[PDB]
């Protein structure tokens, strides 16, 4: 026949090859697609979605619901933080199992700006100014609301708005970040803090919750497909 | 306004109930449920929980086939002075795991409890009678009763109901389904979740409770193949 | 920065194992064929890519890897194998011998692999009886009717997701020595759309529902104003 | 030769394949076809062709002419079914091997709807009407003409004419129902009554048959073949 | 609706044609023609009573 030469690789199978191969049920008569609502085409759409944060995680609070709700009070106004969070987004455990973070465990490299709201949930007669602040990495973590003031940062009156948007951009060293704990690829810190105290009338809860939720902005990818560490098979 | 019925609103997916009977698809009120501050949320299936409600019961239990989408309006008021927060979440096929070692084992009764509907468990507990088992759903409230975590369901079609800023929530849910249509007594097309993502709370009063109330109208209804009434066992 | 490798087709163009069916050549405490019913819920990690939406359609391609060994040391020699591997959609008469007429495969599709070959393969277009598949089924096949004993069907268990089985043989005749052989199953999906996403599973499957027994404390300790 | 790389599937026989092959008798002048009647492109052409169905299965009449013969007389009005049948036609064992049957029994999926022609064999003196029902599925099969009255039905006078054809439509959940028992993709159900009862003369034969058969219509169609249960070899 | 500016509450008003029993819960009263008030969002709320009648006019 024709003079063939078979190259290195003949006969190997790689999971990730695309070739084609005969039709084990030749003129099936396929049933046609309906318009279904909900069509999914990337993973990131999923990404894009906000996803209640699992902030307190304490011995008492986690894998019930009180780990998503962190209290606030109408005590003096005091510099100590009311959530500290780093910027990992698949590897800090309170960001890895949001639908973001799950997403991410499917994947080696991670770049964009990312998306975080808080939810107020007292009473309407409360009233407050909160200031949240993204600090990029390199410097000790802010443990004061004077040294997170100086990042990146939003002031959110709860008595104007319940629920306050503010964005992480993108800004790192590499073009990617790793979806792992890693120094050289570090994200940096969220911190909340109190910019007055919170106050409420007579007869109102003195005591109230907040929600975090995440989520990725349209210029958010993703690299190098990996199977997940959050399944395994015994 | 839909029929003689009358009265943000989140249109799921973004697609309005379409075509592919009409008095009948109108609002009903479902039974009030009582919000505490130890709830753990309420569950129900659709067109399961309207299978009692007038013609359209009526229609859902003489045909073979029907389709339809839904409107879901949450009405639940508060003071100023009460805090709390309800998530309302709409699932397609929302399958919510049993109670027993055997798989798939609730009953037909169970999985199909009508307009009083479910509530979720704050925890999971076995069912150990073998002679007489429950065969009843047992969903964690955490794991959103199918072994996902409650946080993420954000990704269904959802309303929030915050006491300080509203007190109603709007849902229309058009018909989702692999199938252009189907049998309505053997399948449910959508589950309403309803979570208190933050407690109830009332100054100085751990006596507080506010009713939420269900008002759902059919929607785009279609039935077809006419033949006796069915009539589905009970227990 | 393009998101090509996150599109629904990317993330599933992979050969996910799905079975290990095992089979024996010996004369006939053996196993000389194999049944196993065409499933994605043996495994867990295609099951929870798959997951994390409600309907799908797409084409499947199939590839076995076939791997065998001898069961006692110098017990003898054994000529190469041959394995037949029949699908025998819903319907069709299960073989219940090596050697019964069934084997013949006029109508059913069959594969023949020599060992020592690169893995076999094959593809099947979108089979389903429905306009997509269904992962998730939220009733029953029958409804219970008033008058009927104590209609009891599953639940979630419906025909949307019956597919036939594989039945597996050693074509050869028995060898004077017992022969073991296992071949691996691998899917993946083509041409892939998909539709309502829900939240991936978090707390170790049971079953082919979505039923939890075990593991459900997933998350681990972390303090709240701990970076 | 020509750089070549074997990918997976190479050597493998599979027995649906298309592929080409040497010819072991090289230029063989081959008999040209004649023109012979009776040619058939599609094995559903033969599902459509109306063959008797074996209705009366009992004891005494299975394997034997006698069951193809259903007994009507001339007593008085009853509301009890003459014959009750499901709408199985591969499965249900007086369906399953009429050449409708035979033909699914070779295929896992069907559609389209379905013909029942009944053939009244009684004497021309012979009157009488009787009622002709399809139940889509869902409830309880109907055990009286009150409830098979509910459903799809045609009312036939043997006076006027001795045969008439009740067509089922197709009506399904799915978009093809399986060819064995299965409840999810049940067919429903084929019932006939006494409309009035069958009157006759006096010197008139008071019992009479009935024939059934069924056919397919032009919108009937099958998928993904497979081995038939109905031929086995020891 | 003269309460206080701090009262909230939804109450549901129906109007039901002639044939049936008088409508003694919600549940039956929801069937027919109906409305609801929300009293935080307005005080005062109109249910129209259309003209639905077998005869041309009813009697006084
Ligand atoms: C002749 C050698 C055997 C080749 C034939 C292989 C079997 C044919 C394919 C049957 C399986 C259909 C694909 C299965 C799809 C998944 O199970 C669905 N996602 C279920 O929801």
């Amino acid at each position: 026949g024709l003079p063939v030469l078979n190259t290195p690789g003949s006969n190997q199978y790689l999971t990730a090859d695309n070739y084609q191969s005969p039709c084990a049920i030749p003129e099936f008569d396929v049933t046609p697609p309906i318009d279904i609502p909900g069509e999914v085409r990337n993973m990131m759409e999923l990404a894009e979605i906000d996803t209640m944060i699992p902030l307190n995680l304490t011995n008492q609070r986690k894998n019930t619901m009180d780990m998503y709700r962190v209290e606030l009070n109408d005590a003096a106004h005091s510099d100590t933080p009311i959530l500290c969070l780093s910027l990992s987004p698949a590897s800090d455990p309170r960001l890895a199992h949001t639908m973001l973070g799950e997403i991410l465990n499917y994947y080696t490299h991670w770049a964009g700006s990312l998306k975080f709201t808080f939810l107020f949930c007292g009473s309407m007669m409360a009233t407050g100014k909160l200031l949240v602040s993204y600090a990029p990495p390199g410097a000790e973590a802010p443990k004061s609301r004077k040294e997170a003031m100086l990042g990146t940062h939003v002031i959110w009156d709860i008595g104007l708005q319940s629920s306050c948007t503010m964005v992480v951009p993108w800004i790192s060293n590499t073009t990617y970040r790793l979806t792992i704990n890693d120094s050289f690829t570090e994200g940096g810190y969220i911190s909340m803090f109190y910019q007055t105290r919170v106050v409420v009338p007579l007869s109102t809860p003195r005591k109230m919750d907040i929600l975090g939720f995440v989520s990725a902005c349209n210029d958010f990818s993703v690299r190098l497909l990996r199977d997940t560490t959050h399944i395994s098979q015994e | 306004t839909l029929g003689n019925s009358t009265i943000n609103s989140v249109v799921a997916y973004g697609r309005w109930p379409e075509y592919i009977a009409v008095a009948a698809c109108r609002f009903y009120t479902l039974d009030t449920v009582t919000w505490r501050k130890e709830s753990r949320g309420w569950w129900w299936k659709l067109p399961d929980a309207l299978k009692d409600m007038g013609l359209f019961g009526q229609n859902m239990f003489y045909h073979y086939l029907g389709r339809a989408g839904y409107t879901v309006h949450v009405q639940c008021n508060a003071s100023k002075f009460h805090q709390g927060a309800l998530g309302v979440f709409a699932v397609p096929e929302m399958c919510l795991a049993g109670d027993s070692t055997t798989h798939m084992f609730t009953k037909y009764e169970n999985a199909n409890p009508g307009e009083k509907g479910g509530e979720f468990k704050g925890s999971f507990t076995l069912d150990t009678n073998a002679t007489n088992p429950a065969r009843n759903f047992c969903p964690v409230d955490y794991l959103f009763g199918s072994g996902v975590l409650a946080g993420n369901a954000f990704v269904y079609p959802h309303q929030i109901i915050n006491l300080r800023t509203n007190n109603c929530a709007t849902l229309v849910l058009p018909y989702v389904n692999s199938l252009s249509i189907d049998s309505m007594t053997k399948h449910n097309n959508w589950g309403i979740a309803i979570l208190p993502l933050a407690p109830l709370d009332f100054a100085t009063e751990s006596s507080t409770e506010i009713p939420i109330t269900l008002t759902i109208a059919p929607m785009c209804c279609e039935f077809n193949g006419l033949r006796n009434i069915t009539v589905p066992r009970t227990q | 920065r393009t998101r090509s490798e996150s599109t629904v087709e990317s993330f599933f163009a992979r050969g996910a194992c799905v079975a290990i069916i095992e089979v024996d050549n010996d004369a006939p405490a053996s196993k000389l064929f194999s049944i196993w019913k065409i499933t994605y819920k043996d495994t867990v990690q295609l099951r929870r890519k798959l997951e994390f939406f409600t309907y799908s359609r797409f084409d499947m391609e199939l590839t076995f890897v076939v791997t065998s060994n001898y069961t006692d040391a110098n017990n003898g020699h054994a000529l190469n194998q041959v394995y037949q591997i029949m699908y025998i959609p819903p319907g069709a008469p299960i073989p219940g011998k090596w050697n019964d007429y069934t084997w013949q495969t006029s109508s059913n599709p069959s594969l023949f692999y020599t060992y020592g070959a690169p893995p076999a393969r094959i593809s099947v277009p979108y089979v389903g009886i429905a306009n997509a598949y269904s992962h998730f089924y939220d009733g029953f096949a029958k409804v219970p009717l008033a008058g009927q004993a104590s209609g009891d069907s599953l639940y979630g268990a419906a025909s949307l997701n019956d597919f036939g089985s594989l039945a597996v043989r050693v074509v050869n005749d028995h060898n004077p020595t017992k022969l073991t052989s296992k071949i691996r199953v691998y899917m993946k999906p083509k041409h892939v759309r998909v539709w309502c996403p829900r939240p991936p599973r978090a707390v170790p499957y049971y079953g082919p529902g979505v039923d939890y027994k075990d593991g459900l404390a997933p998350l681990p300790e972390k303090g709240l104003t701990t970076y």
